[PDB]
């Protein structure tokens, strides 16, 4: 009737919101940054492939009980393309590429993009807390990397 | 520019044999106009070396952060050595690739199921060769996949990745030997990232872990516990109730987290408390034992190496203040022969280990003994890396509020437990 229940998700963590139809999203928006210690505007929110600005409310979208509210952080530097980085290998004239020979790559491209993002640091204008929660971020997803990779069939 | 074809010579491998000079129709692209920096470049193209390979497999599961441009049957005009070049990217069942500048190329034959597949291979068969033309990528990023032979620090396949990858960090958990530990106990502010990803690190070695404010005293008790603040507690740590139990208990202490001062160990790993002690006194307990100093000297000397005894530089005069306030008609000749004792127990050096504050080390109090044992807490603050122990003696032990990390003890409790040894 007058509250509804909403779901915003990054994909890995949830989190569940009662809020009036009649209020603008600013502070929910701005609350589920501070749980990340990242400011709202680090951040990209969009329900239902729309974005949502800091004024629209649950009224104006229309939003129903129970729907979801996709968060979006800032793709980091080339995380995402650091596995395809180690499968390349040379071309196949005698040898062939081996399941641990990309394995070890990947250690190395793992290896030179945490240098890389460590010495970074001064040109972040970034607060402590922030670049903090990153460093786990990209972390937990080299990991996931690793895990995929040796997945492979 | 009139030219719909981008034609060049094929060269392969190390020995960059001669494989042919071919042809890929562009004039789709020709049309677009997104991509005028990335044809220019294609154009003025003349020869492809293909010196790197990569599986149908890996560019199914992470070939996805390429970004296809256009793709088409690759044409013929010269064959030296064609059929080669395609033997091994049948056997190899994968793509040749370049990493180029303005462009990336991929290489492969249409028996390659997997890539007809993957990049929507329809069309015009000009030949047995297929190409595709992607988006470069970031010149950081090539450069990387060149250098990704091998690492410099090898990962051991009796820790976990998630450990190797905090070591990558510069937090290496191993070389403070984490990992033969009996209990790990973890401390952190909210929200905490950190925290957490190292209670799993340590859940993975099926070390007993807890974390939170609140730990049982139980879990001190272990063989070999470690304590691991994170850097959110850098300034607050005094906050914690189980802090002096700890320290009694022979506890590792470790300062933890990504910091940013500029902006065996490691640069985001830091020891707390490692040994040693300073013992300071109050006016109320030096009134109440004028031998104190003289009385507590032996402990200090056995340990010279690892303690100190630290006064503040105007402890005769305050003594001396606090003794005609308590006694404002006490006599004057026995107020400079007790000066003068303290006064002896600074000026002349008999122990090594008997340093006085700095005088902006001070914290001011209306309460002489009230300045003292902030004095000494600000001092662990300040200090937590040099000392393991603070402890103070003073007149009344629970005259004081008392201080994490910190034992306000009276004299008969210094001489029973610290004296004892
Ligand atoms: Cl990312
Ligand atoms: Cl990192
Ligand atoms: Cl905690
Ligand atoms: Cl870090
Ligand atoms: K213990």
């Amino acid at each position: 009737e007058t509250h509804i229940n909403l779901k915003v998700s990054d994909g890995s963590s949830e989190i569940f919101f009662k809020i009036k139809k009649t209020t603008p999203l600013r502070r929910l928006m701005e609350a589920f940054a501070k749980r990340q210690g990242k400011e709202m505007d680090s951040l990209t929110f969009l329900y239902d492939g729309i974005e949502i600005q800091a004024d629209q409310t649950p009224e104006d979208l229309d939003m129903e009980d129970n729907d979801i509210i996709e968060a979006h952080r800032e793709q980091i530097g080339g995380l995402p393309s650091l596995p395809f980085l180690a499968c390349i290998s040379d071309f196949p004239e005698n040898h062939g590429t081996s399941r641990r020979s990309a394995t070890v790559s990947l250690e190395r491209v793992h290896e030179l993009f945490t240098e890389h993002w460590l010495s970074n640091l001064k040109n972040r204008r970034e607060k402590r807390q922030e670049l903090a929660e990153e460093a786990v971020y990209c972390r937990s997803e080299m990991l996931s990397q690793r895990k995929l990779l040796a997945a492979v069939d | 520019t009139l030219s719909d074809y981008f034609r060049f010579v094929l060269r392969v491998g190390k020995s960059l044999y001669y494989a042919g000079e071919l042809s890929f129709d562009i004039s789709k692209l020709k049309a677009e106009t997104e991509h005028q920096q990335l044809l220019r470049s294609l154009v003025s193209c003349k020869q492809v070396d293909v010196l790197r390979f990569v599986t149908s497999q890996y560019l199914e599961v992470f070939g996805t952060c390429l970004t296809k441009v256009l793709s088409g049957s690759l044409c013929i005009r010269s064959d030296v050595d064609m059929t080669h070049f395609k033997n091994i990217l049948n056997r190899g069942n994968g793509a040749g690739i370049v990493l180029g500048s303005n462009y990336t190329l991929l290489l492969f034959t249409e028996d390659n199921n997997a890539l007809m597949n993957l990049y929507d291979c329809q069309g015009q068969s000009n030949s047995p060769f297929w190409m595709v033309i992607f988006e470069p990528l970031e010149s950081i990023l090539v450069e990387w996949s060149a250098k990704n032979l091998r690492p410099k620090k090898p990962y051991h396949k009796s820790q976990s990745y998630l450990s190797y990858l905090l070591q990558l960090g510069h937090i290496d958990l191993h070389k403070i030997g984490a990992f033969q530990a009996t209990q790990i106990l973890i401390v952190s502010k909210q929200p905490s990232p950190e925290a957490e990803e190292l209670e799993d690190t340590f859940r993975e070695a099926a070390i007993p872990t807890f974390r939170g404010l609140e730990i049982p005293e139980s879990l001190f008790l272990s063989q070999n516990v470690f304590v691991f603040l994170n850097v959110s507690l850098e300034d607050d740590f005094d906050q914690l109730q189980f802090l002096t139990l700890a320290k009694r208990k022979s506890c590792k202490f470790f300062l933890f987290g990504l910091s940013l001062p500029l902006k065996t160990y490691s640069q985001y790993l830091r020891p707390m408390f490692p040994k040693g002690g300073v013992v300071s006194v109050t006016l109320s307990a030096l009134i109440k034992t004028p031998r104190l100093l003289e009385l507590i000297s032996p402990f200090l000397e056995i340990k010279k190496d690892s303690w100190i005894l630290i006064l503040p530089p105007s402890i005769v005069d305050m003594v001396k203040s606090y003794f005609v306030t308590n006694n404002p008609d006490k006599s004057l000749l026995e107020i400079q022969n007790l000066l003068n004792t303290l006064q002896r127990y600074l000026t002349n050096p008999a122990l090594k280990n008997v340093t006085l504050y700095q005088d902006w080390d001070i914290v001011i109090d209306d309460s002489a003994d009230v300045s003292l044992a902030s004095t000494l807490q600000l001092y662990q603050k300040k200090n937590y890396d040099k000392y393991r122990r603070f402890v103070l003696i003073h007149e009344l032990k629970n005259e004081l509020t008392p201080v994490n990390g910190l034992d306000i003890v009276d004299y008969d409790e210094f001489k029973e437990t610290f004296m004892r040894a």
